RNA sequence: UUAAUAUUUGUUUAAUGAAAAGUAUUUUAUUAUUAUAUUGUAUAGUAUUAUUAUAGUGUAUAGUUUUUUAAAAAUAUAAAAAUA
């Protein structure tokens, strides 16, 4: 080539650092010279296409999207390399979507499935993260739980009397979103069966819990 | 004679009662009046209180 | 040494490690080896142009 | 629970 | 003429079944893969490596704690003032604006002061209009005090180290405003419903106060917080410490009466109704007139009117068994043993029982 | 009673993503440059990767005890035979350590501490500075108050985490000296010159425009 | 390739002699081929430069194990020597250079050089060393002032 | 042979299931559908 | 308009042009007839509706069951403009410009480098663009705005060094272009009189700042009368004084006087 | 033929005929410690029938199938 | 896709109708002692023992080639008879 532009290719592959010295600089050929102007992007203003600084525009878009995702009142956890097949993991997930955090963790603790245990761990971590961010505990609810296929390992093994067997260990990922919903009402789970009620009655314990009137916190002494 | 099964034949199993009652089903639970833990009616705790009286 | 120079600022001139660019191959050539003279090389570097 | 302490004087010249 | 590879990373990438080997054995279980850990080496050793002379001279150029406290308090006050007020709708509870820009200045203030403040508590005190006003006033007072008369806790620590190398006056205005704003944050956190966090905040809030009345008030507040958190032992401890500070408190303060109330309620939750009645009797003989004691005495008497009709008393082996308040239920929901998941029968806990530690 | 489960089509058909020709994504110069997932919608506050060493206990606890692995303490093939690395990590090594190549140092060396040098390209373009340090074997220059970034020092047993501003090495290709008399950019070349008080001949640095010798 | 790539416990020394080995030996001996070769008498005599230098400036790496004698009164200190030495060689070494004359018995045991991998995974093996366990009449100890 | 691939690729969204997921099955289905519809329109509609 | 860019999105995507793709368009999502392949007739309303409504939700579309970010809030729009001004002009350059202006009254620009001049011009341009984008949301949220953000509306313009119009200054003229060729298609929120709408928005926000200040003063007076005592908090006194001085100075900088 | 290797190995290694009564297990304990006339013979140690609860290490250690 | 599948299912257990070694690897560690060159070390596993370099004052708590559990059918066991 008579004029090899620094972003063009000639006996070379596209290397980012070698073909783009500065991303905000656009190189052109003017008067048989490499002219390095500022990069502009076209935006629609007042019905015409105006040119704005491309680097500033991209940084602005990224920062605005980031701050919106931040101040959106929810907590999203992305667990990777979960030791379970994506099929069985989604089968176990299909029961938790659209539940309160309380009932979700209760079902996970009372279930007998590896997917349920893994998502219990995920719920615990997401609840800790939401508490750290500043969300309340009682108004937490799972909003979007999904799993997509992840890494994979292939393991061969010998068996009795010399037979090779193949196995495909799978792994999936988990996207778990806890959201704050003030209009949530939780069903009364404190109900006891009549058997336990009359058993505690025979024992002498109060079947009804003792509510003690606790005074409020006052800083009058200071 | 065996052949690959379309996605529709892969979703016929969830229509039966065997698939629904095995994987996707919730629990009836309450709070252990002595342990303050979720408990199914019929299964108790190891603690001395939960063995003498059934919470 | 990269971390140390970044934290201190001392100027390093020689490489801290001896680089054997042959990966143990230079010990295979006999010691008295020397490149022979090649007359009339088909190159342009000997002209020493500075404008093209 | 110890607070952030005051930096130390120059040990050498 | 064939080769045997037990477990190798698949086409997409190495999974956990191979990373377990990578972290325990040191390399993949096949041996054909060369261990390459340059990235983590650069991330850990090259970063933590520091020359001796620079490490020794680092402690000379640390920032001034007084200036750091002043700047952190200024920035945190600016942030909490810029934070908007919640607009109350009608028919549905409006979602409070999440505190995104408040975590960094609050974290700097926490790491400069040596105390931890709850983000949930800050959100609650910002939602509450009057609590927000109290917090803003106390923070401005603390700012003015630390800008005019330095840091009383830092001066106390300096004098302590000085007397260690070679008494304690009353609490200063800065420490007073600090414990006031911390009590406000704890009240907001209790309104939000995090009793363990409120107790943990007040436990460090008590360290700044040195006057007996402020200490008695903080002890009463910690007793109430631990009572709501179901930590009856600490609740009773603080409740009786209030009455221990009683002889040195001003006559106008009822913090000792509230401590008596908390102690009696902790005894009642421990199911020692006789002890609770004795405690409330002593509290009434001390302060013949007090509603916090009178209401609790009436409740205890209403319970004791039915106590002898069921078992003639509360049993001995059945005490501290019935779970009353929902805080311990919420805590056990997370700290409970699962069904087949994590229990005495699972091996990850069975080996912990078997081995010493 | 029964949760609504919808079988996903990705678990039935999931082809590989289209690859790039010559590493040329056909729309690099046309689309904006933002983080991955922000425009698409993929966002996550924290990413808890189980393949890290810190989560090894959790990863082992989440699996079932019946699963077994037989080569925990010994390997099948001997792991002391020197064998080659992988392509991606060899390329990482070749990209990080470029000064290992023969004749990587620039000859002859002209940039010595004490000169006034202006940055011609890259970040900090049009700024003059004094050469503070010279990393010769890497062909890098540490210039005063130019390309300063925050270097961190981890907390030890007695000190906390400490972050401080420090200059970073700048490549020699994007820096040019400044004439002491003209105060402009000038090409400088090595020049052998004998001293007046010493018969030996030393190598100084001379500019083409003004003709000024620079000592070492 | 004839290069042995195994760096394990069973590393074998190749008995086959290569031409380059003889060339390098001769070149280090008398600067082949620039300088004329010394006569057979000087080549086979005790005055030949390598033997003369090995006799008048001996080179033997003797390393003491700090754990064997540090803060413990031990009667069997251990040392690391090159493989070309023997019990008599080591006892003469300690008697003439360091003055340790009271040597009861030296227990010889060869040991393969230490092998390890660096960050990039290259297998680099340290030089081989012979372990010796010398026995003295009196127990010795070098205290470490804590 | 000119198999109508690049033209019938854009109509795969009208199909369902595997014909919409995979390419060749959907292309065969669309080819057969268009051929039989043209035949019906010419000789029987 | 549904999938590509919403109402207050700073993005610009031609909904019918796939410029953000790394692959040729193989399958057409919204197809009504078999004849939509060789001639999709796209651009017609009744078909581009199907296509753009069958398009999936993007990061800014905020799908139904997923939460939707609060964007129409003035208390969020103002810090957006402020952060854009900070991304445009750095703190050092901002201090240099403030000193140069307070010292020479826009007469010693020769001290600034051409790169800094271009940075200032690009920052002003980007600020004008984002104001043109947020104008509908700002006119929507002007009703229930708060005093802090109403003052930040002028703070951000001052930081970006853009003098707001009042009946340097970059919001005074419109972008040149013949009205017969300018884009006027419906559905795309694009104001055509920016110096005429931003000026009346500034007048309205000045009136709103006056109303908020008077409301604060009346609430303080009513609280004092209900308490029947003149016991004002030091924090409130200092806040009132500093906010009065700040609004006075920052409106005098732009040229508006209460 | 279909005979599982593991199951047939266990069946051929260990006995299956169950005891019928406690008197029968007593008679078996009596008739077991009898010398072999011409057979191979097995070691009759002085603690073969004695309680191994203190001898064997695993007879007291925590067990999962017996639950502590 | 076959696949909610086929075969497998093992952490001291019902301990075993039983118990004395050699050889070649893998892995290495400051053993003691007789107290004169060199040379290869110990336990633990793994594979093998016809074709004599392993059998006697008397044999390792030896249990991975020994393997989990609250159903019918199929299948295996005629050493599963108190049948034919
Ligand atoms: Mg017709
Ligand atoms: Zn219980």
């Amino acid at each position: 080539p008579r004029i090899l532009l620094d972003r063009s290719l000639w006996k070379s592959l596209w290397i980012t650092k070698l073909q783009l010295p500065d991303i905000n600089r656009w190189e052109r050929v003017v008067n048989s010279r490499r002219v390095t102007e500022d990069r502009y992007a076209f935006v629609e203003e007042e019905g015409v296409m105006h040119k704005v600084n491309w680097g500033l525009y991209c940084e602005r878009l990224e920062t605005e999207l980031t701050v919106t995702q931040e101040r959106l009142p929810q907590h999203t956890l992305l667990m990777k390399a979960v030791p379970s097949s994506w099929k069985k993991l989604d089968i176990d997930i299909s029961v938790i979507r659209g539940l309160s955090l309380r009932e979700a963790m209760a079902q996970c603790k009372l279930s007998l499935r590896k997917g349920h245990q893994i998502v219990f761990r995920a719920l615990e971590m997401a609840q800790q993260g939401a508490e750290a961010k500043g969300l309340d505990k009682e108004h937490l609810r799972v909003a979007h739980i999904s799993c997509y296929p992840g890494p994979t390992d292939k393991q061969i093994d010998i068996r009795s009397k010399g037979y090779y067997a193949w196995k495909t260990k799978k792994s999936s990922h988990l996207v778990l979103t806890l959201a704050e919903d003030p209009e949530m009402v939780l069903p009364d789970r404190t109900c006891l069966p009549y058997s336990s009620l009359m058993s505690m009655k025979r024992a002498g314990l109060s079947a009804q819990p003792t509510v003690i009137d606790v005074p409020a916190i006052t800083a009058d002494g200071i | 004679p065996k052949r690959k099964k379309n996605p529709m034949q892969l979703r016929r199993k969830v229509y039966g009662l065997h698939f629904k009652e095995k994987y996707l089903k919730m629990e009836e639970w309450y709070y252990c009046p002595l342990c303050a833990e979720p408990k199914k009616p019929g299964e108790w705790c190891r603690r001395e209180d939960c063995r003498q009286i059934k919470p | 040494v990269d971390r140390e120079v970044l934290l201190t600022g001392k100027s390093v001139w020689e490489c801290p490690i001896h680089i054997d660019h042959t990966c143990g191959g230079s010990k295979t050539v006999p010691p008295h080896a020397k490149k022979p003279v090649r007359y009339m090389d088909a190159g342009i570097a000997n002209v020493g142009v500075t404008d093209i | 629970t110890s607070l952030s302490r005051d930096p130390q004087p120059p040990p050498s010249d | 003429p064939t080769l045997y590879l037990y477990r190798f990373p698949g086409p997409h990438g190495p999974g956990p079944y191979t990373m377990k080997y990578w972290w325990t054995l040191g390399c993949f279980p096949t041996g054909m893969e060369v261990p390459f850990r340059l990235h983590e080496f650069l991330s850990t050793y090259q970063q933590e490596h520091v020359p001796v002379e620079v490490e020794e001279w680092l402690r000379c150029y640390i920032k001034d704690p007084l200036s750091e406290l002043v700047n952190a308090s200024n920035d945190f006050f600016k942030a909490v003032e810029v934070y908007p007020e919640v607009e109350s709708a009608r028919g549905y509870k409006t979602l409070q604006p999440s505190i995104a820009p408040l975590l960094v200045p609050m974290k700097k203030f926490e790491e400069q002061l040596g105390v931890k403040i709850s983000p949930v508590g800050l959100r609650s005190v910002l939602s509450n209009p009057v609590l927000k006003d109290r917090f803003l006033d106390d923070l401005f007072d603390y700012k003015s005090y630390v800008e005019k008369g330095g840091s009383t806790p830092h001066r106390r620590l300096a004098r302590s180290r000085f007397e260690g190398s070679l008494p304690a006056e009353t609490t200063a205005d800065d420490e007073r405003s600090l414990i006031l704003l911390l009590t406000t944050i704890s009240e907001g956190c209790i309104n939000a419903g995090n009793y363990s966090d409120a107790a943990s905040v007040l436990a460090d809030a008590l360290m700044f106060c040195h006057d007996p009345d402020s200490q008695a008030t903080t002890h009463a507040n910690i007793s109430f917080a631990s009572l709501l958190n179901a930590d009856f032992k600490g609740a009773e401890y603080n409740g009786r410490e209030a009455a221990l500070l009683q002889p040195q408190v001003k006559p106008t303060s009822t913090a000792c009466a509230r401590g008596y109330v908390g102690w009696a309620a902790a005894a009642a939750y421990q199911d020692d109704f006789e002890k609770a009645e004795a405690i409330v009797k002593d509290g009434l003989t001390l302060y013949v007139g007090n509603e916090h004691l009178e209401k609790l005495a009436n409740k205890l008497q209403a319970l004791r009117e039915e106590q002898p009709s069921v078992y003639k008393q509360v049993p001995r082996s059945l005490r501290e068994s019935r779970s009353h308040l929902p805080s311990q239920q919420s805590r056990g929901l997370l700290s409970g043993s699962g069904k087949g998941f994590s229990n005495e029968f699972d091996w990850v806990e069975f080996k912990n029982k078997l081995y010493p530690s | 009673m029964y949760a609504r489960f919808r079988t996903r089509s990705k678990f039935y058909f999931r082809p590989a993503r289209p690859a790039l020709a010559y590493n040329v994504d056909p729309n690099v110069m046309r689309r904006p440059k933002v983080k991955r997932g922000l425009l698409k919608g993929t966002y996550s506050d924290e990413t808890v990767d189980l393949r890290d060493r810190e989560r090894l206990e959790l990863l082992e606890s989440m699996r079932h005890p019946r699963e077994r692995d037989f080569y925990q303490d010994h390997t099948y093939h001997n792991q002391w035979l020197r064998r080659d690395l992988e392509k991606h990590q060899k390329q990482q090594l070749a990209a990080r350590y470029k000064y290992f190549a023969p004749d990587f140092e620039i000859s002859p060396w002209i940039w010595y501490p004490g000169d006034i040098v202006e940055v011609v390209s890259g970040e900090g373009i049009g700024q003059r500075g004094t050469i503070i340090a010279v990393i010769k074997y890497k062909n890098e220059i540490v210039v005063q108050n130019i390309n300063v970034q925050d270097v961190v020092i981890p907390a030890s047993e007695s000190r906390p985490e400490q972050i401080v501003q420090r200059e970073h090495p700048i490549s020699v290709t994007r820096v040019r000296h400044v004439d002491p008399s003209t105060n402009e950019i000038c090409n400088i070349e090595m020049v052998k010159v004998r001293n007046k008080e010493t018969g030996e001949m030393e190598e100084k640095r001379m500019s083409l425009e003004s003709g000024i010798l620079m000592s070492i | 390739p004839p290069v042995n790539d195994y760096f394990g416990r069973s590393r074998i020394w190749n008995p086959i002699a290569c031409k380059l080995g003889y060339v390098r030996k001769k070149a280090d001996e008398w600067g082949w081929p620039n300088k004329p070769p010394p006569p057979t008498g000087l080549r086979y005599s005790q005055e030949f430069f390598p033997f003369f230098f090995e006799r008048y400036f001996p080179d033997a790496e003797v390393r003491l194990l700090l754990d064997s004698v540090l803060n413990n009164e031990t009667k069997r200190p251990v040392f690391q020597i090159p493989c070309s030495m023997s019990k008599v060689e080591l006892v003469n070494y300690l008697k003439n250079i360091y003055g340790i004359d009271n040597v009861v018995r030296v227990e010889v045991r060869n040991r393969r050089g230490r092998r390890y991998k660096n960050e990039v995974g290259e297998i680099k093996m340290m030089d081989d060393y012979k372990v010796a366990v010398v026995e003295l009449d009196t127990p010795v100890s070098v205290e470490l002032k804590q | 042979h000119y198999r109508a691939k690049l033209e019938l690729d854009r109509i795969r969204s009208m199909l369902r299931g595997r014909a919409r997921l995979e390419r060749k099955v959907g292309l065969k289905r669309l080819f057969f559908l268009m051929r039989t519809q043209t035949r019906y329109r010419v000789e029987q509609q | 308009v549904y999938g590509g860019s919403g109402r207050g999105d700073l993005l610009y995507e031609n909904p019918d042009a796939r410029r953000h793709s790394g692959r040729a368009l193989g399958v057409l999502n919204g197809v009504r007839h078999s004849s939509q392949a060789t001639m999709p007739e796209s651009g017609q309303l009744y078909y581009r509706k199907l296509i753009l409504h069958s398009r999936p939700p993007n990061g800014s579309c905020a799908g139904l069951q997923r939460h939707c970010h609060d964007t129409c809030n003035w208390s969020y729009l103002i810090p957006s403009l402020h952060r854009c001004a900070e991304s445009a002009i750095s703190a050092k350059l901002w201090e240099k410009m403030c000193q140069l202006g307070l010292e020479d009254r826009s007469k010693a620009w020769v001290n600034l480098t051409q790169y800094e001049r271009q940075r200032v011009r690009d920052g002003q341009n980007l600020y004008r663009y984002e104001v043109h984008q947020r104008l509908p949301l700002l006119e929507e949220s002007i009703g229930w705005a708060q005093l802090d953000d109403l003052l930040g509306w002028f703070r951000s313009a001052r930081r970006a060094w853009v003098r707001l119009p009042t009946s340097s200054s970059a919001m005074s003229c419109r972008l040149e272009g013949h009205a017969d060729s300018r884009d006027t298609t419906p559905g795309r929120n694009q104001v055509f009189d920016t110096p005429e709408r931003v000026e009346q928005l500034t007048e309205a926000t000045v009136h709103r700042i006056r109303e908020e200040l008077q409301r604060l003063n009346r609430s303080e007076r009513s609280d004092c009368e209900g308490s029947a005592a003149m016991r004002a908090s030091a924090r409130r006194l200092a806040r009132d004084e500093e906010l009065s001085r700040c609004v006075e100075e920052e409106l005098g900088w732009h040229g508006v006087a209460l | 033929y279909g005979r599982r290797y593991r199951k047939m190995e266990t069946r051929s290694k260990r006995r299956m005929r169950p005891y019928a009564s406690l008197g029968e297990i007593g008679l078996e304990n009596e008739l077991r410690k009898e010398p072999r006339i011409n057979a191979k013979g097995l070691n009759n140690t002085d603690d073969e029938d004695w309680p191994r609860h203190t001898k064997s290490w695993g007879d007291g250690m925590p067990s999962m199938r017996y639950g502590s």
